[PDB]
């Protein structure tokens, strides 16, 4: 029994869509265009949809070290390992799975994914995107702590399993296909190969139709003709940049996803406790930080008079303590309370 | 004017017609002393 | 009871009519069928079980 | 004869120490550890000291294509090729012996040492390293020229001669393996493998030793047992990272090593003198600088009032010459005086 081989990649196909810059700044029907980049993830992960589809075969089975493209009219196999991701500089590629991928990216002005096909060839899909993310807590640090202060973060999970989030799937349209007409000595001749083809012709007759068998366009130019290979047995994403199919209406089908958005845990660093000195209602602190740290202080009376800078080497702080007492929190550390005796 | 161009600035080089064979410049182009053993021609100009 | 559609007809949506392999047997068909159902809340159970195949001619 | 085969690396061995970060912000026993990056060569030249021996293999003979590394208990042969040096970005790597690399690196915050093992398997040591090295004259330039002022700076000869410079070495201290110990039916099983192992059980009788063959410790569990293979047929950096041997005192060696700190000479460009335009007891100066240039002025007299400013790109110069004259400095050019008519 196979009673748990619910495969939904038997249903769906990748595709190719437009893409604004595939390469020197021209546009092309890219296998590897970009849908959507999503960075609600507070930890700076961004969730990426593309065209192709990865962890998936032809055949529909699953091989993480494979990847599925659209090459020409029929899904292709390309190696997992030739997959890229960059915005100014290369990603981290932290998960992979169908349309979506888990990245870790540098400051950039745009976003880029590809990959190299069975014939060494390179494809890539460049959006502008601005991606700066923002600091988890008050301290600008560049590698993961083991140990620190844990606060409250976003991420993009990088469990394969699609139970909560969703993408709407439809019918892909007619695929245009000049290579099913030729030129009969002085006629058309549209030749489907065990396909459902739509053709229509400029010419008289019967021009028009939905076949599934070879016909024949007499007294009629290759060139007043228009041929189109049907695609009802497959889903594909609903996506804006690839036609809705004219026949059916506003039909459509929903699959899960991987990698949905949660509320985790994220550990950050605190900083070195500051050299502090005092004086007549005076605080003084010799900050070394680092990384930028984020100094704040507030008096605890009436008029705290909030004031904030971010220390981003060393500097020497002179602070006024009043009767009322001065609170001081240093990055992540805990705030230090401060009374004149 | 023509024939009044300073070097690194408007007019640096003047072509009466964008067609004309023969041009005015004044670049401050100066020649230096080769580098020991070593084939080249060094100078020291006003950039365009 | 979780109900779904198909044509003229209700059904348990963890149980089409088409099993199994109701996706190998006619694609075209059970996408229909699927999109039919697209705002039932039985959806994903339907999805499951018309995208399952687990044939007759197996040992397994 | 070989009279002249002076190896100390028969003796030395490349080691496992402590690393805060193996990648991801995550603490690790790296083979690739790093001991001390050394930056005070003027002309900018990182002198970096890690765990691992580059140049050598395991059988101590010299190959420049390769690199030993501590492969868990016993030292493995990696390729030298994908041996790496970054900060912000990747470093140019000018000179590697042993634990030495020698390395000009961008503007950075971090300092990355990595290298691919046997398996493929990359391995990498991030520590927090302030680097932005000062300039070298009065210009802030890019690219080394061949023609130029000759300034006295200090650098980290590529010299695979060691003369000078120093660093202590001691016998490791011992290697805490579980896979020595075995669980004979319900008792202890010791396997030495003919190795000198120390070991200690929480059970009666012969619970401790410095064993050279097998040992049973019968009514004893595998848990209450440690074992460890001691090391006294080799040398080891004194690393800070890894622990001092228990059974001798201050017992200590020296070995010298390459790239040695020392004064040489920077070429360094000078700024295309500017169009000098004169006034009464004025002079006026349009300075079109390629790259950040250091102007500096003084007076002659009593009050020399020195003024310095960075020239970053066009800029106009009004200064005043006075009786006594204007000494002023355009990078790394000779000093201009100035005097009225």
């Amino acid at each position: 029994s196979t009673k748990d081989n619910f495969n939904v990649y038997k249903a769906t196909r990748p595709y190719l869509a437009h893409c604004p810059d595939c390469g020197e700044g021209h546009s092309c029907h890219s296998p590897v265009a970009l849908e959507r980049i999503r960075n609600e993830a507070t930890d700076g992960t961004l969730k990426i949809q593309v065209s192709l589809q990865i962890g998936i075969k032809t055949d529909d089975s699953h091989d993480w070290t494979k990847l599925r493209y659209m090459d020409n009219h029929m899904p292709a196999d390309a190696e997992r390992a030739g997959l890229f991701v960059r915005t100014s500089a290369p990603c981290t590629i932290t998960g992979t799975m169908g349309h979506f991928i888990l990245a870790r990216c540098p400051k950039g002005e745009t976003l880029t994914v590809g990959f190299t096909d069975s014939r060494k060839i390179s494809h890539s899909c460049t959006h502008p995107f601005h991606h700066d993310p923002p600091v988890i807590g008050r301290e600008k640090f560049h590698s993961r702590p083991q140990h620190g202060k844990e606060l409250p973060c976003s991420t993009y999970v990088q469990s394969t399993a699609a139970t909560t989030e969703e993408i709407e799937v439809h019918m892909p349209p007619d695929t245009p296909d000049r290579t099913l007409m030729s030129q009969q000595s002085g006629n058309v001749k549209i030749t489907v190969n065990g396909q459902t083809v739509r053709y229509k012709c400029n010419c008289g007759g019967s021009n028009e139709g939905l076949t599934t068998t070879d016909k024949v366009i007499n007294n009629c130019k290759v060139d007043q003709c228009h041929a189109a290979v049907t695609n009802h047995k497959k889903w594909q994403y609903n996506s804006p940049l690839v036609p809705r199919n004219a026949e059916l209406g506003d039909r459509k089908g929903k699959i899960h996803i991987p990698f949905p958005l949660a509320n985790v845990t994220c550990r950050v660093p605190k900083a070195r406790n500051p050299t502090v000195t005092y004086g007549k209602n005076q605080v003084i602190m010799l900050l070394y930080p680092d990384h930028p740290t984020l100094l704040s202080y507030r008096n605890m009376g009436e008029e705290p008079n909030y004031q904030e800078e971010w220390v981003m080497h060393k500097k020497e702080v002179v602070l006024t303590v009043p009767t009322e007492g001065l609170e001081v929190t240093w990055g992540n550390n805990e705030p230090y309370k401060y009374w004149p005796q | 004017p023509f024939g009044a161009g300073r070097p690194g600035q408007f007019g640096d080089i003047q072509s009466r017609t964008p067609e004309s064979k023969d041009v005015y410049a004044n670049t401050q182009l100066v020649l230096q002393r080769p580098a020991a053993g070593t084939v080249h021609v060094p100078y020291s100009q006003a950039p365009s | 009871p979780v109900m779904c559609l198909l044509a003229n007809t209700t059904f348990p949506c963890s149980q089409p009519p088409c099993t199994p392999c109701c996706y190998e047997k006619e694609p075209e068909e059970t996408l229909r069928m699927l999109e039919d159902n697209v705002m039932r809340p039985g959806y994903y159970q339907l999805l499951q079980a018309s995208l399952t195949c687990s044939p007759h001619r197996q040992r397994e």
